[PDB]
């Protein structure tokens, strides 16, 4: 519960009607409908997942509200669906190459729901009667409609002496494996001895002796390649990035399997949405795998954005648009997002105040758009706290405008520390 | 030993009640409005509510940006963790540049984690009082209870404890006259060892012997360890108990600290939050001071502006010295301080002027006096000069070695004649560049 | 029952050994005496007494050493059971 | 008889020879001119001596061959920990340059620990459930417990055996039988060497004294231990097992006065090769508590540092050039030069006369310094084949004839290939 609230919280998810027409301010969003019904529907589309390899940019002028768009549609995509988001310069790492850091990104926002019958017997222990030679044993499962007495077995019995089972505790034991889970207990332990104080858990179902096709579906995504590449993979799945594993019998065959599950009815597969932050940090040999790896059947939607026009690709000399070069910009298509005006930056100031809790006088508001309108937005939230922390010490009730005055000198804004920094401190 | 420091004697922003600026700041001086920003922030910091936010201490040299960041810290208290950084050591050669920041985040942010465990121990007297066959059944031997003879230091208890515990007593080699750890709801006994009484001089062992427990045998041992969240990420991250891992050729390559993002975020925070709203631990972000935030690649900047973004991220005060400079790891892209301007734009900058002569007289004389060495009105007044020419740094730094020429000159108190020849014996870069 | 459950006495809390040339708690036993000692003077008082007693049937006087204000003892019946050194 | 040290480039300097009052001699422990350049080496020795204050760093600048690394040696040498390095050293593949510093910087540091145990040791007369310890002045019995019982069997212990036990179980058999030897006259075992039996008081409390650097990190670093302290050891080094474990007990024991610290010196010759990373985590390191006494050595000027196009004095920033003590020294002189080059023949055991004295110095004049020190050894070695006793003028001249010096080579160079 305690998760302090950042530049991204006052969003909620992707305000749209019925019809996917974009609304005014909704679900912590303002303005920029254009860029709002383009993310919803390509929210639609990823949710239906019929085709694969799609491709978004989401281009436009710092502060329009990029990340912000991406976490609305990260954030409305709900789970149930993977939404991995990565910076771009985070492929790059010292034990798998940026081409490998591509696969895993791309195959870690595809998932995998498998299906899984099991049968398990529950209920209340009455009788746990165990002969121990130092062989022998029966249980007495109790349930609010019916009993039954099980004949225990050699193996059963080591198994519950394991897992110690009192009279009274609610057990799930499988009947394919037998695995000992206790869930609570129904009722306390005679009363008389001086320890093992805990609470009593509600009576087990009905129908509990015997659940015949208790069905769980086990959601894994298509990063359980770690499970193979190595004899041990928790170590690779927990912490270890030094999974340069080989491609061919790994990739192929766990996508033909997949195949075989989607065919059989044992799994469905439910493509994610990759979000690369900044992809304007990607090599061009980046580019140039996504440009291919894009084109697979199990290529998530990739979604990406840029903060900049003509700029040079890294890892060459030449410059292209948005800094990718033509053939992948070419490829994908652009969300451009519009500037925000003053009533929009107003509206966002104010649901950022509703979010920190602060309330503040409508000459604050207005001043503080004014400043935000001037120098960003950003910063413009950045004041808010700020004015928050100089009203709380000075013990009043609001913000008014002689606190954001106040902080709006006690705090520069890059326009005001380079007309400062004419001092030459360094170069 | 005291082992002064290059600039102990900052101990708070010194900031009065009503948040302004004063001269004797609890040892720094000057700065009022960049110490009332300071104050600001960590008023911010205290109050817990907000995440990812981060400011800049832009400044020339000189200026006390790390004095003023220490003050900071101190203020904040040894409480929340404080966690310094320099760009320096984001470059590794193992692990990338975005994971490192990541773990310094992590280690940014601490948690208070508490354990209650109701314990009894004491010298045990086994007994076994003899009852009938289970009445369910037939007849013949049973045990419905198992009275054990806890004897503490204050005095004895016998506990009835539940039979089924028997099979541990046997276990384990628990004989009358040994002390046990038995504990309240897992029952399980851990012989600690048999009592100092017993422990006769002529016997050699060690190890086996341990003194009586002092106090009620029920005993309900509160403790609390406070851990970041990088040390649950390296503990959750490498495996123990067996599994072969005993090897040495192929294992002890300890430096596996590559992390991945499923492991770090997911899990680990969500048993985090089960933790602390089920009463069991308490988050406490600290800040993260980074110093020579210029030095940073801008593979590492365009990181940074994205996890500022995360609500976890804790909040960062980063210290920029160079001014406008060209981006490491950029072709001729000059910025501001050497800060991409995407990042500036999320930065509070806390502006830091050159400190007035009468500060720089102020510095020298409460750093001497944190030295402990005695400084005549002239030597003071000439040390001032000096720092007044060059960079104030100098000055400082010709305190102890000018103490020392005293000392052994018969003198005790820095007389203007000792600094005058410490200042020709050592000088500045600015009198060095005359090649 | 027994097994499982073996109701001993308890563990019969040992003596406190002194030594009987300084009247100190003892941290060695001769081996050849069996009697606790604490230092090489100790040591060699109580060697030089018991061979003065295996010299003859039983030693009539008994060796004196450290008499503290109280009338010292002058401990002879401090039987060795231990017998000749090999 | 040949050992490993021998007659070096800076081995004629003993010592930073200077009075009790600091005042630099003319040329006692074997070091010459530099007068201002030595009474700041003085200083600054006396202040890493005193231990009063932490991160504190000194720059020797001046022109080649003016005697800054023959100022550093001796200053070593009069200094106990010191750690020299060059810029190329703390450049390793497994270790960034912030690791390795930051390793060489705890390195640098010392720290005495005294530890207290008591000890029980004696020749062994038999064993059983019971042991039979003896010793010179005494003999005692002993009860054996079961981890005893298994530790007298783990390691084959018998009679005559010199055994040693402390606290915690910790049995050892150091050393084999005193009288038995005898016996054993054709073969002895390896480990199964003797020893003389101890005396005094079987069980005795022993202090000792264990001195350690503050670089222990490796030791507290993986599972084992003793295997990473010879070859690199470990890279990683997180930074948590660093400052939040080993600073917090060494400072405990401080306070309780298990351990003391004795902060040493880091000499990083030729610093102008390193990279502007390195200078900027200095920046900060050197403001840490346990922060020892930096020396540097430079011998440029206004040059470009490594890793930028910048410039700047000495080749480093200027970020830096505000935190250090600038001692430069001086070129030497006609009279400083030959008595340095008559030091340099009374340590190498070379005689030469005086009108070679005063040629050696007129060369060592109009050429480098270490040209003319190494003139001496080739012309007393020429005067050898000839079988002189002494080296007259046409020995050096010889050598000179023979040997070019970086001006005549580079004046023949006019081939060009
Ligand atoms: N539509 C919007 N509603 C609320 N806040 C916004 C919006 N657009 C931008 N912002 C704010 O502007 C700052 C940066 O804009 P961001 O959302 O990151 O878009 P971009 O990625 O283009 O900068 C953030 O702090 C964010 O809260
Ligand atoms: N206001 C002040 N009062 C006292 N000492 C100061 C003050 N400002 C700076 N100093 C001194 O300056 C020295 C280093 O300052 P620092 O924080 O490193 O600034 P920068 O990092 O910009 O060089 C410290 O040793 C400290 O003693
Ligand atoms: N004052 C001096 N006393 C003794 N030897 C000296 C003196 N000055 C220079 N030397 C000799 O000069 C030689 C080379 O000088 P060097 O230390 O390399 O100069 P730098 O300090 O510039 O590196 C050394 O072998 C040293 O023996």
């Amino acid at each position: 519960r305690i998760e302090r609230i950042g530049a991204h919280s006052h969003i909620r998810g992707l305000g749209l009607d019925d019809a996917l027409e974009p609304r005014q301010a909704s679900q912590g969003m303002v303005g920029q409908l254009a860029a709002r019904r383009a993310a919803g529907v390509v929210l639609e589309m990823i949710r239906e997942g019929k085709i694969a390899g799609r491709a978004v940019l989401i281009a436009g002028q710092p502060g329009t509200g990029k990340t912000a768009i991406a976490m609305g549609m990260a954030q409305a995509l709900g789970p149930d669906t993977p939404f991995t988001a990565i910076a771009g310069s985070e492929i790059f790492s010292l034990e798998m190459s940026k081409t490998e850091a591509l696969t895993q990104a791309f195959r870690r926002s595809i998932g995998v729901r498998i299906k899984e019958e099991t049968e398990i017997i529950e209920g209340e222990v009455v009788e746990i009667q165990i002969d121990r030679p130092a062989k022998v044993g029966k249980l007495t499962l109790k349930t609010t409609e019916m009993e039954t007495i099980y004949d225990l077995g050699t193996k059963m019995i080591e198994s519950l002496t394991k897992d110690k089972v009192q009279a009274g505790d609610v057990i799930t034991i499988d009947k394919a494996t037998g695995k000992i889970s206790k869930l609570g207990r129904s009722f306390t332990r005679a009363r008389d001895y001086d320890a093992m104080g805990s609470q009593t858990k509600f009576v087990q179902c009905p129908d509990g002796e015997l659940q015949k096709r208790k069905e769980v579906v086990h959601t894994v995504s298509l990063h359980e390649i770690d499970v193979i590449n190595s004899r041990t993979q928790g170590f690779l799945a927990l912490f270890s990035g030094d999974t340069g594993e080989i491609k061919s019998e790994v990739r192929e065959q766990i996508n033909a399997k997949v195949a075989e599950w989607r065919e059989e009815g044992k799994a469905e597969i439910i493509p994610g949405v990759l979000f690369i932050d900044e992809v304007h940090m990607l090599d061009i040999e980046s580019f140039s795998f996504l440009n291919r790896a894009l084109e697979s059947d199990m290529a998530p939607v990739l979604i990406m954005a840029t903060n900049r026009g003509i700029t040079r690709i890294r890892g060459t000399s030449y410059q292209s648009p948005h800094g990718i070069p033509i053939d992948l910009l070419d490829r994908l298509l652009i969300v451009s997002t519009t500037p925000y005006s003053e009533k929009d930056t107003k509206q966002i100031l104010r649901i950022r105040c509703e979010e920190e809790d602060v309330e503040m006088s409508e000459d604050a508001y207005t001043v503080l758009t004014r400043i935000g309108l001037e120098t960003s937005l950003r910063y413009a939230i950045q004041l808010i706290t700020a004015a928050s922390l100089v009203c709380r010490k000075r013990k009043g009730t609001e913000v008014q405008v002689d606190d954001i005055k106040r902080v709006y000198s006690l705090f520069l804004d890059e326009s005001r520390s380079t007309q400062y920094m004419k001092e030459y401190q360094d170069a | 030993t005291q082992r002064i420091a290059s600039h102990s004697h900052v101990k708070g922003l010194g900031l009065d009640e009503s948040g302004l600026a004063k001269q004797a700041a609890s040892g720094l001086v000057g700065q009022e409005n960049a110490r009332e920003a300071c104050g600001v922030i960590v008023e911010l910091i205290k109050s817990k509510k907000m995440a990812g936010r981060a400011v800049l201490l832009a400044g020339p040299p000189g200026t006390g940006k790390t004095a003023l960041a220490l003050a900071i810290a101190q203020e904040l208290g040894s409480k929340v963790p404080f966690c310094p950084m320099v760009g320096s050591e984001v470059y590794s050669t193992e692990i990338k540049k975005t994971e490192v920041l990541m773990e310094n985040f992590r280690r940014a942010i601490g948690l208070r984690i508490k354990e209650t465990k109701e314990v009894y121990e004491g010298e045990v007297t086994e007994l076994t009082p003899c009852e009938t066959e289970n009445p369910m059944g037939g007849y013949g031997k049973t045990i419905s209870h198992v009275i054990i003879g806890l004897k503490t230091a204050k005095g004895t208890k016998q506990l009835k404890l539940d039979p089924s515990i028997f099979e541990s007593l046997q276990k384990e080699r628990v004989e009358a006259g040994d002390v046990i750890y038995i504990e309240a709801n897992s029952g399980a006994v851990k012989r600690q060892g048999r009592c100092d009484t017993y422990a006769t001089e002529f016997d050699l062992e060690a190890e086996e012997y341990v003194p009586l427990p002092k106090g009620d045998v029920h005993k309900k041992k509160e403790i609390i360890q406070d851990v970041t969240l990088h040390d649950l990420d390296v503990a959750n991250a490498r495996p123990q108990g067996g599994q072969d891992i005993l090897s040495m050729m192929g294992q002890l390559m300890k430096p596996k600290k590559t992390e991945i993002t499923d492991k770090l975020r997911g899990e680990i925070n969500k048993v985090v939050n089960k933790y602390i709203d089920q009463g069991i631990a308490e988050l406490v972000p600290g800040v993260l001071f980074v110093d020579e935030v210029h030095m940073l690649d801008i593979e590492c900047f365009t990181y940074l502006h994205r996890a500022l973004e995360s609500s976890i991220a804790p909040i960062v005060i980063f210290a920029s010295n160079r001014g406008n400079c060209v981006i490491r790891g950029t072709e001729d892209i000059t910025s501001p301080h050497g800060i991409p301007l995407d990042l500036l734009d999320r930065v509070m900058i806390i502006r830091t002027m050159l400190y007035t002569p009468q500060e720089m007289k102020q510095i020298i004389k409460i750093r001497a006096q944190t030295e402990g060495i005695n400084i005549s009105e002239e030597a003071l007044n000439h040390l001032g000069e000096i720092g007044t020419k060059t960079t104030l740094r100098y000055s400082v730094q010709l305190l102890t070695p000018a103490n020392l020429l005293a000392k052994i000159n018969g003198k005790d108190s820095i007389e203007k004649e000792h600094v005058e020849e410490i200042s020709e014996l050592f000088y500045d870069a600015k009198s060095s560049a005359k090649i | 029952f027994e097994e499982w459950f073996p109701q001993g006495r308890p563990p019969k809390v040992p003596v406190r050994e002194v030594c009987p040339v300084t009247h100190r708690p003892a941290l060695y036993r001769d081996p050849v005496t069996d009697i606790p000692y604490a230092t090489a003077r100790a040591f060699k008082i109580i060697r030089e007494a018991y061979k003065k007693y295996i010299t003859a049937h039983g030693l009539p006087p008994t060796a004196s050493a450290l008499g503290p204000g109280p009338p010292p003892p002058e401990p002879l019946p401090g039987s060795g059971p231990r017998a000749l050194r090999q």
